[PDB]
């Protein structure tokens, strides 16, 4: 499993971890916090 | 069975004439001699330059010039009367 | 026809013939290099500009030059 | 002897090459130095020929690559099932389908996205869908949602039986070589189990569920008060009583008194009056009969037996004076050459999508699908387009194993030499009567626009002025709608309305009514035959020079895939297959264009509409005819008036297809950024951006390359064509929804 | 040592091919290749098609330079023959072209001085300006 | 087209083209003076650019005028 | 020459190494002109990890 | 309809028919 | 027996003698035309050529053309003997490039044998073609509106 944390850790799959937390951040801020023109 | 021969220049590359028969005239005694004389003083290269171009423009600047209804509609000009414009113009 | 031009940053490791599609380099003897050998453009009339021996060249930069001149028939890569 | 062989255990299953990018290449598994690196890897990705010289190792990785994607397929299929249970509006469509808007797609309410949600009937708020599956659903017998909750869980099972499959037949138990090749076996298995046993028991679905549940929403009885599918099984009564040769059991079957089933298997054609789809009782008699003709058809080819068909055998026998050795070494080829294969398959595959768009327009097999122009125009634009890039294919791999596989010295075969031997006429022949085609198509619309401009309507090429009638078209309708009379009198009715009379209409609209043939007509079907006459020609010259030509003799030598042989001879610029690949997608999207246009405002012109006190209002009110004759019309009375529904569909449901309106002509320009330039310019720019990075100590690595040539090309056409696409989308569905 | 004598010798199996010579062949120069082929195997038309070799010596006929070193790299990389070759013109005359000089190009041979050969770095070269005012390129200096 | 299509395509056309003349009876007897050849790398970029500036130029210009007007 | 292994900066200006640093493999002690044979750990565009260069075309640093 | 009936036909056709003609010949020979 | 065969046994010209191209017949039909004969001299040639295109060009200029809806032979009679006179001034501009010393054409036959070369390829060979084109061409037209019309 060494190997397949490796995969894991490889570039196309980090980015997709990486940008389906900081999409739903923005959708998740954009819920509770709805339509922002300030702040 | 050899297509290469230096002597033979001609052969070699393949420039034969496919079907240029050498046979003789079947065209006419007195038809063959109505059409040499009658195509015998436009024959020259020269002329052809002087009589098609010029004599050419004179068929062109004729039935060109010659200007009425009759043949085409724009020498028949406008039959009715202005219409009018966008801002008020005639 | 085109211009072929050898550097003196040859090393003769002979590419640039060896890639050639219609023979216009060749090696020579040389006093300049480990390999004691050069590249040499003796018949430029049957280039055609193709650009292989350039793209075969080692050597930083290129030591092999091609300048696209004045153009013949055969430069032309013409079979008509 | 055709047998069972396999390897056992071939490959070791731990995560040991997944953690090494790369790895299927020598060059590619010592890793990046360039950005290219990147690209390169998912570019050759599938390119099994060029990782392995050993032709078992690629046979083990296709099919298994196979199972891989039939896995995708299922649980794509299994997706549109469960959303139509879950998320949809079907019961509500199984009560009053001509005032309720198929849908089966609800959005979340956040950002504004909830106006996409919209009236779509049956009290449910969401995105109109024009897949066509509502349909299917009613014509496969379905009434509940359960069921489709139920066929979403077998299909995901299914793709997990296929991705074990896939797994298993590469790593526990790959089958050899000798296996790959038993072609006669594989036809004839193909042939009857497959498509045979296929359509049987489907014809056996259609008798037993689908006959007996439409004839009784047909009838009007509430679906929920319709009896289930399987107490139609267990009491027969209710058969006997929708149908009465059930009482006879399948006694009538063993003792060939067949004409007592005149009940459910008919051939009567036209459409249903009350639902405007063809008969399903016409289609269970079809897959009958089909299934009997594959069935018996897949017994042709010698296997254990003696008895049967030997391929080489008969691809040897056929051969004559003009061809010389005619069709003699082909069968190794095709028993050696995935590539090969590949070509003919593709070829085929996509002439019968488009057969199946066109068929699909004339004769609507599914309830209420005449009516539900949406996913009429949807279905048929679809479906010839995945036929175009099919065909396409099929040229580009047609070349790729012109330049791999084709050995003379070891594969020998002699159609193919005497095809080589005389490409040139072949070629310049193309040229020639595309070059005709041409002026003789376009020119008559631009003899049209000039004429209409100078003010002389009675020298047009149009019915009015000039006639350029399509009397064989016309005769063939003829022949077609006499037919049911003469040469196929137990026929009722004739197989389309657009051939016959009978205007058929349902819940006042237009299912379908005989097509008006005019020289609008005669015009945009030379314009076609004039695109793909142009299309072939560059594919073919791609295929048949792709080894060789006047210019690079020894282009077999620099690849399928490369950009040139440099600037000599003249310049040398998009010489390989590949690149007659590229410019033959651009003219197949032409053509395939002008078709949908020409299906799109056919249509909504002279056949769709409404219908009135005994008469009939089209969408466009018939101006094709007169319209379509001049690029103006086109400029105006389609494009122009047409594209209102999609301008103006802010503030709407319809919103998205504006967005998506603009969109796709962002990308489609966005396109030519890299169609019009070269890597030269780019990677200077590189230079100077890569300076300013070294300047701040944030230089990467991996060296930053600009694209390569043929991936500036690649990258070109992918966004020209999916930019175009999407935009003629996002119009039609917006235009034809509204 | 002395070039190769130019005889006729009969041309290997082929039913003939579009590729082939035209009207460049009668008023310019034609090119013909030669060599001793061992056995008879089938060799790649490089102007398209499947033709078989003859045992002994083999002549072909090309319009163009290229024909023949795609075809000579064909026949000395697959076969690992060995073949001479040599241009014609339309009055009868020949130009012996390869090897010029027994040896091919790419292996050292004595008796072939440098041509085109540049004696410095190429950054060594002089600006544009000065060479203007005649007719000479920015590299030969 | 000129654009974005570029020159090995169309000269091996040309290429099957002057083969296809030259043993085409009655035209045979006709010959060109100057080898047809396909437009320059260089030729094939201005030439493009051309029709494009010009396309644009003139189809602005009957937009604004007859818009305006 | 240079010591075997030492780092060395490029200063032949049409180098696709110009200003950039290198690692002499082996000095050829001959008549050569170009014998400092240097390689990098990143290629140029010709798919090349070393080159040749004469002694005053380099600086150890 | 005097002037416009010579000088446009003429400008038409005979200004480039014998302009095509005499710069063919100044290309080829 | 092979239908198709190497061009006249050499298998290294390219072309492929069919029986499209090469057949006891069509090679008897060809020659038979003004254009392929050797031995005549150049004036009868382009009138045998230049008359024919006259009547292939005077049927078009009627039946299509402005005042097909009426002048309306008259309009398709002189237009006719206009491709003539234009085909002159190509065929005499094609002519004046070429031509500068001396002709050049496949100076044997099908047989071997070096037969004297055409004037179908001169100084003064096109000129009496070029002549015959224009001779036969406006006369050649005339004819297709004395039997249309008079
Ligand atoms: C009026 C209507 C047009 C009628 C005729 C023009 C149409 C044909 C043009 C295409 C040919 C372009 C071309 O020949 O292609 C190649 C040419 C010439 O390239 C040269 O090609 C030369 C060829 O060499 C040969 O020739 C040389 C001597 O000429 C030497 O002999 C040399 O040794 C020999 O090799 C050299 O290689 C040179 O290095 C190289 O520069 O490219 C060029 O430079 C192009 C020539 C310079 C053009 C100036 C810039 C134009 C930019 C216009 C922008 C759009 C404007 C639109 C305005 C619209 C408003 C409404
Ligand atoms: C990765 C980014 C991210 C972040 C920052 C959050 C944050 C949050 N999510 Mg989550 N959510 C995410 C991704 C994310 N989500 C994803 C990927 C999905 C599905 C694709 C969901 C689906 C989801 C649901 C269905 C719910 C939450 C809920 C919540 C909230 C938890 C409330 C609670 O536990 O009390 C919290 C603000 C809960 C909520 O809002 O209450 C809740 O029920 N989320
Ligand atoms: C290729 C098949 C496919 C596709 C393209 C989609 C697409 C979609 N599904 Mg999914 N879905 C699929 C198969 C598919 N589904 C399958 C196989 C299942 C299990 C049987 C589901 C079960 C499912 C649920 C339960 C939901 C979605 C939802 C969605 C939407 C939001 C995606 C998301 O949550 O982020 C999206 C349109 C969400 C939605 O519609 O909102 C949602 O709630 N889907
Ligand atoms: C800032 C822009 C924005 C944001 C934050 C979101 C966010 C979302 N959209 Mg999207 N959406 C947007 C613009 C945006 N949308 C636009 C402009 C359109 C029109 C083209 C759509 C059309 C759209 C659809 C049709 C659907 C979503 C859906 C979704 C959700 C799931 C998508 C997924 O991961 O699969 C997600 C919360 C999915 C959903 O609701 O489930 C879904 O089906 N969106
Ligand atoms: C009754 C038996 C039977 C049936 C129903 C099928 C059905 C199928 N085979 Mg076939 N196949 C069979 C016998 C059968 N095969 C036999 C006997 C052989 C030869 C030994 C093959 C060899 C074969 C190969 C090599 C492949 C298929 C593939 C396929 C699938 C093609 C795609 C499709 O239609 O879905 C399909 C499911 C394709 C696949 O697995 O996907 C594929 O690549 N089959
Ligand atoms: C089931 C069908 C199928 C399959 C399995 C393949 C398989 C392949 N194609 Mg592809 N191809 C297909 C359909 C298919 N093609 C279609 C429909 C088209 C038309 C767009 C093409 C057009 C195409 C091109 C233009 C090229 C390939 C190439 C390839 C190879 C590389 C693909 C990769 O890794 O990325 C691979 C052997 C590449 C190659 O070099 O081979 C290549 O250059 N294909
Ligand atoms: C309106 C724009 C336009 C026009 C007028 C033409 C005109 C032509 N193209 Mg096309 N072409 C176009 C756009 C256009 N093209 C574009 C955008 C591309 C880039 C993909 C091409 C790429 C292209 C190719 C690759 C070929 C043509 C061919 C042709 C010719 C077809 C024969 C004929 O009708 O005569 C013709 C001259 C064919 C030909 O040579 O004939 C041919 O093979 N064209
Ligand atoms: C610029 C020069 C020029 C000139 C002098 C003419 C002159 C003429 N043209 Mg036009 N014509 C022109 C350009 C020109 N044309 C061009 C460039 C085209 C090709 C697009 C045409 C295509 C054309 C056609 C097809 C016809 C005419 C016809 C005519 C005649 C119409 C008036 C009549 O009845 O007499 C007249 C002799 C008509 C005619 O001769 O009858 C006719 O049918 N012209
Ligand atoms: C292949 C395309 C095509 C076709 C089939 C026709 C057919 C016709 N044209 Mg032509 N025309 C065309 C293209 C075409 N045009 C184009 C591209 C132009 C340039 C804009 C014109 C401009 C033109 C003019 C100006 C006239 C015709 C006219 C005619 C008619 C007589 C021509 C004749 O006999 O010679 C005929 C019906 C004449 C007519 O009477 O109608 C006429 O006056 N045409
Ligand atoms: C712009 C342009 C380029 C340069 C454009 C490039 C290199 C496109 C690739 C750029 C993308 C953005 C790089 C991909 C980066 C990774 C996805 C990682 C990014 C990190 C996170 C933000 C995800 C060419 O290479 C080219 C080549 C041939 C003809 C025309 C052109 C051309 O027009
Ligand atoms: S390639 Fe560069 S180095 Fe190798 S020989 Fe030709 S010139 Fe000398
Ligand atoms: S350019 Fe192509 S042809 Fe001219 S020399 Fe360099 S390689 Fe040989």
């Amino acid at each position: 499993m060494k190997d397949f944390t490796t995969y894991l850790s490889t570039a196309p799959v980090i980015a997709t971890i990486w940008f389906t937390f900081t999409a739903g951040l923005l959708i998740e801020i954009n819920r509770y916090f709805p339509d922002p023109l300030v702040f | 069975s050899r297509y290469f021969d230096l002597q033979d220049m001609e052969n070699t590359t393949g420039s034969w004439d496919m079907y240029g028969v050498d046979e003789k005239k079947r065209y006419p005694d007195n038809q063959a001699k109505f059409f040499t004389q009658a195509t015998d003083i436009i024959s020259r290269r020269e002329s052809l330059r002087a009589l098609v171009a010029l004599s050419g423009i004179a068929a062109i600047v004729t039935y060109g010039l010659k200007a009425k209804d009759a043949d085409l509609p724009i020498t028949k000009g406008p039959q009715t009367t202005g219409e009018n414009g966008k801002g008020g113009s005639v | 026809a085109h211009i072929v031009k050898i550097y003196d940053t040859c090393i003769g490791c002979t590419q640039c013939v060896r890639a050639c599609p219609l023979d216009v380099l060749e090696m020579v003897p040389w006093d300049g290099c480990k390999a004691s050998q050069m590249a040499s453009a003796p018949r430029t009339e049957d280039c055609v500009g193709c650009k292989r021996c350039e793209t075969a060249c080692p050597t930083d930069f290129l030591s092999v030059r091609v300048y696209l001149g004045s153009e013949s028939t055969r430069s032309m890569g013409l079979s008509y | 002897k055709v047998k069972i062989a396999v390897d056992r255990n071939p490959v070791e299953t731990s995560f040991e090459k997944w953690a090494k990018p790369g790895h299927f290449s020598r060059t590619l598994s010592k890793g990046p130095n360039t950005t290219t690196w990147i690209w390169n890897l998912h570019a050759d990705a599938h390119d099994f020929d060029s990782h392995t010289s050993d032709l078992e190792e690629i046979s083990r990785k296709v099919f298994s690559a196979h199972f891989g994607q039939l896995g995708i397929i299922f649980i794509w299929l299994s997706g549109m099932y469960f959303h139509g249970a879950r998320f949809s509006n079907y019961e509500a469509w199984l009560s009053d389908p001509t005032h309720i808007k198929p849908s089966a797609q609800v959005v979340w309410p956040i950002v504004g996205q909830e106006i996409l949600n919209g009236d779509v009937g049956g009290g449910f708020q969401g995105i109109q869908i024009t897949s066509g599956f509502f349909q299917l659903w009613r014509a496969s017998g379905i009434t509940s949602e359960l069921q489709l909750y139920t066929t979403a869980i077998g299909g995901l099972v299914m793709a997990a039986a296929m991705f074990f499959a896939g797994w298993f037949h590469y790593h526990k138990a790959a089958p050899k070589l000798e296996w790959f090749q038993n072609v006669e076996s594989m036809l004839n298995h193909h042939l009857g189990g497959l498509l045979g046993l296929g359509s049987l028991a489907w014809a056996g679905h259609q008798i037993h569920v689908s006959l007996p549940v439409n004839k009784l929403l047909d009838a009007g009885v509430d679906p929920k008060e319709i009896p289930l599918p399987h107490d139609l099984l267990l009491n027969r009564a209710i058969m006997a009583d929708l149908y009465p040769s059930f009482a006879k059991g399948i006694a009538p079957f063993f003792t060939l008194n067949w004409s007592e089933y005149s009940d459910f298997l008919t051939f009567k054609g036209g459409l249903n009056p009350v639902t405007g789809g063809l008969w399903l009782s016409d289609t269970a008699h079809h897959h009958v009969a089909i299934a009997v003709l594959f069935l018996v058809a897949g017994h042709m080819y010698r296997t254990n037996w003696g008895i049967g068909h030997s391929m080489k055998e008969i691809l040897e026998a056929h051969r004559g004076p003009f061809t010389g050795e005619g069709h003699v070494g082909l069968y190794e080829i095709l028993t050696t050459s995935w590539h090969a294969q590949l070509a003919i398959n593709l070829a085929l595959f996509g002439s019968l999508s488009i057969i199946v768009a066109h068929h699909m327009y004339a004769m609507p097999p599914y309830p209420y699908l005449a009516t539900d122009y949406g996913t009429q125009l949807s279905l048929f634009t679809h479906h010839t387009w995945i036929g175009g890039f099919c065909i396409v294919g099929a040229g580009a791999h047609a070349a790729i194993f012109m330049v791999r596989d084709y050995d003379p010295t070891n594969n020998y075969n002699n159609l193919l030499d005497r095809v080589i031997r005389h490409r040139d006429a072949i070629i310049s022949h193309l040229n020639w009567v595309c070059i005709f085609l041409g002026f003789h198509s376009f020119g008559l619309y631009i003899h049209n626009d000039t004429m209409s401009a100078l003010g002389r309507p009675q020298d047009m090429f149009s019915d009015t002025a000039i006639q350029l009638q399509p009397v064989f078209a016309q005769w063939i309708q003829n022949t077609h709608f006499l037919a049911p009379q003469l040469t196929a009198p137990n026929a009722l009715a004739a197989t389309s309305l657009t051939w016959g009379g009978d205007l058929v209409a349902v819940g006042g609209k237009v299912a379908m009514m005989p097509i008006s043939l005019g020289t609008s007509d005669f015009m945009v079907h030379h314009i076609h035959a004039f695109t793909i006459h142009v299309t072939v020609l560059i594919l073919l010259k791609g295929v048949l020079f792709a080894r060789s030509s006047r210019l690079i003799p020894d282009k077999a030598n620099l690849g399928f895939r490369f950009p040139c042989d440099g600037p000599g001879r003249g310049g040398t610029c998009q010489v390989s297959a590949w690149d007659h690949v590229f410019l033959g997608l651009f003219w197949m999207y032409n053509s395939l264009s002008i078709v949908i246009f020409h299906f799109s405002w056919k249509m909504q012109s002279d056949v769709w509409g409404t219908v009135t006190a005994s008469g009939v209002s089209h969408i466009t009110g018939g101006n094709f005819a007169q319209s379509a004759n001049t690029i103006n019309g086109w400029l105006r009375d389609f494009l122009w008036a047409q594209s209102s529904q999609v301008i103006q569909s802010y503030g709407s449901a319809l919103s998205a297809y504006g967005l998506i309106f603009l969109g796709a002509h962002f990308v489609w320009a966005f396109s030519l950024m890299f169609l019009f330039s070269g890597r030269g310019y780019w990677q200077e720019l590189i230079e100077s951006i890569v300076w300013a990075h070294n300047k701040l100590k944030v230089a990467p690595a991996i060296q930053p390359r600009a694209l390569s040539i043929t991936q500036g090309r690649a990258v070109g056409v992918a966004h020209y064509l999916l930019g175009g696409i999407a935009t003629t989308w996002s119009f039609f569905l917006a235009r034809i929804i509204s | 040592t002395v070039p190769t004598l130019n005889p006729d010798t009969p041309s290997p199996i082929f039913g003939g091919s579009t590729g082939g010579l035209l009207r460049k062949a009668q008023t310019e120069e034609f090119y013909v290749i030669t060599w001793e082929a061992k056995k008879e195997q089938i060799f790649e038309m490089p102007t398209g098609g499947a033709a078989i070799m003859r045992q002994g010596p083999n002549l072909l006929k090309f319009g163009k330079k290229e024909q023949c070193l795609a075809l000579t790299t064909q026949l000395r990389n697959k076969f690992k023959l060995t073949p001479c070759f040599y241009r014609v013109f339309p009055d009868g005359k020949v130009q012996y072209l390869h090897p010029a000089d027994g040896v091919y190009p790419e292996k050292v041979n004595a008796g072939r001085v440098g041509a085109n050969q540049n004696m410095r770095r190429i950054g060594q070269n002089v600006n544009p300006i000065k060479v203007k005012f005649s007719g000479r390129m920015m590299s030969p200096a | 087209m000129f654009l974005i299509s570029w020159r090995g395509y169309w000269q091996e056309l040309i290429e099957t083209l002057v083969w296809a003349h030259e043993k085409t009876p009655l035209a045979n007897l006709v010959y060109w003076k100057d080898k047809p050849v396909a437009l320059s790398i260089v030729q094939a970029r201005l030439v493009g650019l051309a029709h494009f500036s010009v396309g644009y130029i003139f189809t602005y210009a009957a937009f604004l005028i007859a818009s305006t007007s | 020459g240079p010591k075997r292994g030492s780092l060395v900066k490029i200063l032949r200006p049409e180098s696709y190494w110009f200003n950039q640093v290198g690692k002499v493999v082996s000095v050829d002690q001959s008549g050569v002109r170009y014998p400092v044979v240097v390689r990098f750990e990143n290629q140029n565009y010709a798919g090349v990890t070393t080159n040749n260069y004469a002694l005053d075309e380099v600086v150890a640093a | 309809s005097w002037a416009p009936s010579v000088f446009v036909p003429l400008t038409g056709l005979v200004l480039p028919a014998i302009a095509m003609a005499t710069l063919f010949v100044y290309i080829e020979k | 027996a092979q239908v198709i065969s190497p061009v006249n046994g050499d298998p290294f010209v390219g072309m492929l003698e069919t029986p499209v191209t090469s057949a006891p017949i069509v090679a008897t039909y060809l020659s038979n035309l003004p254009a392929y004969r050797t031995g005549v001299a150049p004036v009868l040639r382009g009138v045998e050529i230049g008359l024919a295109h006259g009547f292939l060009l005077a049927g078009p200029f009627i039946k299509l053309g402005p005042l097909r809806n009426v002048t309306a032979e008259i309009a398709g009679s002189l237009s006719a003997a206009g491709l003539v006179l234009i085909l002159a001034l190509c065929l005499s501009i094609y002519g004046s490039a070429q031509f500068q010393s001396t002709p050049s054409i496949g100076v044997k036959t099908l047989s071997g044998r070096s037969v004297a070369r055409d004037p179908l390829f001169s100084a003064d060979g096109w000129s009496e073609f070029a002549a015959g084109f224009l001779v036969g061409g406006e006369a050649g037209v005339a004819w297709a509106y004395v039997c249309t019309q008079i």
